[PDB]
RNA sequence: GGUGAAAUUCUUGGAUUUAUUGAAGACUAACUACUGCGAAAGCAUUUGCCAAGGACGUUUUCAUUAAUCAAGAACGAAAGUUAGGGGAUCGAAGAUGAUCAGAUACCGUCGUAGUCUUAACCAUAAACUAUGCCGACUAGGGAUCGGGUGGUGUUUUUCUUAUGACCCACUCGGCACCUUACGAGAAAUCAAAGUCUUUGGGUUCUGGGGGGAGUAUGGUCGCAAGGCUGAAACUUAAAGGAAUU
């Protein structure tokens, strides 16, 4: 702190900032989030101008209630703002940390698969899974990894999962068909031939490319 | 123990004690190397023909039934190749490795493999010239090789 | 071990070597008697294919290759030879 | 003294004796 | 001559594998002669939970783990009494302590 | 009923950071850092100044209206360090003890997929 | 920032830090193992194409076609050499800040060449299992990977299922490992390093005390660095190996 550089009035700039409410499409169940903070109006440099793009990155928990969702989470990008109420889109679903890394046990194989696809709007998503190699309950080896073949075949399977799930409805709808991990189950459900398998998750959806804006569509998002 | 890898396998075939035919089976020899006849006019290795014997009908082994080996009935009818068999094929499969080399530089242990494949061959080229099978003057290159595949 | 008789072992020793390494070499291998679901005829097939085996008459399929033993098409019904 | 040390100075001997060899011819 | 019949390694089979960097001082040193150890420590240190419980929004909170596996090079983990020096008959035991 | 922000802890094996933000992550409320509370330059990481920090954050926390945080804690990441520096967990003690409340706490320290070369060549930092 | 402590360096024209993004080139974490494959060097993101391959199964076919090899060939880590493209990181040289009696060393900060690639070259490494290849035989034991057999064995369930995954038992081929040696060995140790004074299965290569020396010279191959080949004079009673207190 004594070490000074070369370097070659408006103090506490929270009084000249307004609070903001950040809403969550109607997918989910607590629709209001939380508190977001913005420099106050300047004519020509609006507020609402440099907010319409922020990402919101938060649990799936605290939109759902339930801590079996803790793991999960998702990015919500500002979209519509109301006057006090920003009104936002999904932007990107992750697993934390401590989940995904948790489940890559040693002594199983981990299969992972990637896709891009368009839904039935025109989103770019690209979208990944896990999924583990199960001790089968009757094991005496001390392992449990997968064939290579048996590895790609169920790759593939997942893959035509996923392809078959986008390009079918729109990016609500997916959020909705996620949440309750009705895909995961199907795609146990297809791999039960090839193997076993266990701790099958999308982990990860990323948004890559977006229509027009469509205010009206996004509305019928709230309300 | 192997001939170009460091492999130590030993599955085989293993021919049965009894030269006699099996005791279930009928038809006659006579029949037999009608079918074989058969198989060589349509276009077959003798090692195909035999295979087929075994499978569709009631062969055991050729030279248990009829009293002679595949390629010998197949001399005799005057329908064994110009190059016997196994030679032909070391012949085409590295004609396919040359074909692959040709279209793609690089690969390296490709042209390794080439010239094992092309080693084994005249091995069994010098093999035949002793036999006196092939015409004693034989050699195996590259264009003639290709046109004697196809 | 140390005293055998090395020339008539137990039938289940014998059994259980490898084809090859017996006494004297004999296949494990055999031929079966093919029915098929349809007509009434028989077809003696090898228990180790390599060949999709149809019937003479009537292109039917009677065995798939596998790695060692053949798989039998279901309505079909064999008989060891 | 390193054998590997001792194979350097050699190579550089024989790098200044090359030198000599060139002039001389 | 010899001190280890593994060589120190664990490889035989193979011929080269790739070498993985210390977490400690980054000498590289091969994937297999790499001592691995796997930390699974707690996000939060065991003295100063309660007051984390204490100040957290919902009570029955999960509380996650960190992971990262470590890599130290045979000096760094002998230095860092990670292993330690044992006599020749009992350098024999592979199975770990506990 | 709670105002939530985001804590942003960053511990480098020297030098600990605190870093509040809004939920967005975009606009900030105070950093405050290690450096600046103990002025001795190798105590920089050391737990003390790090809790201190903690405590300048939460004060001003206190005078914004954020009565809740969630927190991210950072290694340096990448090719160095990975594991957290000393002055993380005594920052996020600090935390607790403000009066200030807790809930998410999460690792986000930059881990590769396989990464670049780390710095200290073959045979490393020799001491 | 960096550190054992510092300093070098960047910073209110706002470093660091936070958030979205974008580009460029790397690399392919975790999974990852006394596991896989390849002649070795080596080889982990997905998918497609292109040929190749070991093991196994085989009442298929040829019928001694084989084993090992002076001559000759093919590949051959990393550095290095030309000329292009790329140049994010890391970094021989260099700068440059400390530490020291010195410190153009370790530590710190930068940083050309190199690191990546395309055409050539180079031909070496503790290129190590410091164990040449092929074959036979001798001793148990579990594992494990690849395949194949037999199990009214378990589960799957869409009713029998049929696969698949397990489970058990056997079997070839492999990477290994554990315990004993009744054999070896100077011993460390070794299921080969055994079946050797009770000495002969087939073969290629290499060594003959330590230095001088992988030097001198002559070839030869390299654009060059270098490689392969390779002495003698003279010198010396030891140099060494494994174990011991
Ligand atoms: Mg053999
Ligand atoms: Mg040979
Ligand atoms: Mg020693
Ligand atoms: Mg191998
Ligand atoms: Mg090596
Ligand atoms: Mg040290
Ligand atoms: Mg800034
Ligand atoms: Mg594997
Ligand atoms: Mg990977
Ligand atoms: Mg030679
Ligand atoms: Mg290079
Ligand atoms: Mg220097
Ligand atoms: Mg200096
Ligand atoms: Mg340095
Ligand atoms: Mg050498
Ligand atoms: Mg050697
Ligand atoms: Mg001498
Ligand atoms: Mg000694
Ligand atoms: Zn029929
Ligand atoms: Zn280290």
């Amino acid at each position: 702190a004594v070490g000074k550089n070369k370097r070659l009035r408006v103090v506490d700039p929270f009084t000249r900032k307004e609070w903001y409410d950040i809403k969550a499409p109607s997918t989910f169940e607590n629709r209001n989030v939380g508190k977001t903070l913005v420099n106050k109006s300047v004519g020509l440099k609006n507020a609402s101008d440099s907010l319409k793009g922020r990402v919101v990155e938060v649990c799936l928990a605290d939109l759902q209630g339930s801590e079996d969702h803790s793991f999960r989470k998702v990015k919500l990008r500002v979209d519509e703002v109301q006057g006090k109420n920003l009104l936002t889109n999904f932007h990107g679903m992750d697993f934390t940390t401590d989940k995904l890394r948790s489940m890559v046990r040693k002594w199983q194989t981990l299969i992972e698969a990637n896709v891009t696809v368009k839904t039935s709007d025109d989103y770019v998503l690209r979208i990944f899974a896990i999924a583990f190699t199960r001790k089968q309950a009757n094991q005496v080896k001390r392992t449990s990894y997968a064939q290579s073949s048996h590895i790609r075949q169920i790759r593939k399977v997942i893959s035509e999962i996923l392809t078959r799930e986008v390009q079918n409805s729109t990016l609500a709808q997916l959020t909705s068909k996620l949440i309750p991990e009705v895909i995961n189950k199907e795609i146990e459900n297809a791999t039960k031939d090839i193997f076993p398998l266990q701790n099958v998750h999308i982990r990860k959806v990323k948004l890559l490319k977006q229509p027009k804006f469509d205010l009206g569509s996004l509305l019928s998002l709230h309300g | 123990g192997r001939m170009h890898s460091k492999g130590k396998g030993m599955s085989s075939s293993a021919i049965p004690y009894s030269r006699n035919a099996p005791a279930w089976f009928k038809g006659s020899s006579d029949g037999v190397v009608e079918q074989i006849i058969k198989y060589a006019r349509k276009g077959l290795t003798p090692s195909q023909i035999g295979v087929l014997l075994r499978d569709a009908h009631g062969v055991t082994q050729a030279k248990v039934i009829t009293g002679n080996k595949i390629l010998r009935i197949l001399k005799s009818n005057g329908l064994a190749p110009e190059i016997p068999e196994d030679l032909y094929f070391l012949i085409k499969k590295a004609v396919s490795v040359r074909k692959h080399l040709e279209r793609n530089r690089k690969d390296k242990d490709a042209k390794f493999r080439l010239i094992l494949i092309e080693s084994r061959i005249h091995r069994l080229a010098r093999y035949y010239r002793t036999v006196s099978v092939l015409p004693p003057n034989w050699k195996y290159e590259s264009a003639t090789a290709s046109a004697l595949v196809n | 071990v140390l005293v055998q008789d090395l020339l008539h072992p137990t039938a289940a020793s014998e059994a259980r070597k490898h084809k090859l390494k017996t006494l004297v070499q004999s296949p494990r291998s055999h031929f079966l008697d093919v029915k098929c679901p349809g007509c009434l005829n028989i077809t003696t097939v090898f228990s180790h294919a390599q060949t999709a085996v149809t019937c003479e008459s009537c292109s039917t399929v009677l065995c798939t290759p596998t790695g060692g033993k053949a798989k039998l098409s279901e309505g079909t019904s064999f008989r060891r030879k | 003294m390193r054998a590997k040390w001792r194979k350097k100075r050699t190579r550089r001997l024989k790098r200044k004796r090359r030198k000599v060899r060139a002039r001389s011819k | 001559p010899k001190k280890r019949a593994s060589n120190g390694r664990n490889k035989k089979g193979r011929g080269h594998v790739k070498p993985v960097r210390c977490v400690n001082c980054s000498r590289s040193v091969p994937k297999d002669k790499a001592i691995k150890r796997m930390a699974i420590r707690n996000i939060v240190e065991a003295a100063a939970i309660r007051d984390l419980s204490e100040a957290s929004v919902y009570a029955e909170y999960a509380l996650p783990k960190t992971y990262n596996k470590l890599h130290y090079c045979i000096s760094c983990a002998i230095h860092a009494r990670i292993v330690r020096v044992r006599s020749r008959t009992d350098r024999r035991i592979r199975a770990p302590p506990q | 009923s709670q105002v939530f922000g985001v804590a942003r802890i960053f511990a480098s094996f020297n030098d600990t950071f605190v870093h509040v933000t809004d939920l967005s992550g975009r606009e900030t409320i105070a950093r405050v850092t290690g450096g600046m509370k103990v002025k001795a330059d190798r105590d920089e990481s050391s737990p003390y100044a790090a809790m201190l920090a903690a405590q300048d954050v939460a004060a001003k926390c206190k005078e914004v209206g954020i009565t809740a945080v969630h927190i991210k804690i950072r290694a340096t990441g990448g090719t160095r360090s990975k594991t957290p520096g000393p002055g993380g967990q005594a920052a996020l003690r600090a935390l607790a003890r403000s009066g200030l409340r807790i809930g998410r706490i999460e690792d986000v320290t930059p881990v590769p997929s396989d990464s670049t070369r780390k710095k200290g060549g073959r045979r490393g930092r020799r001491l």
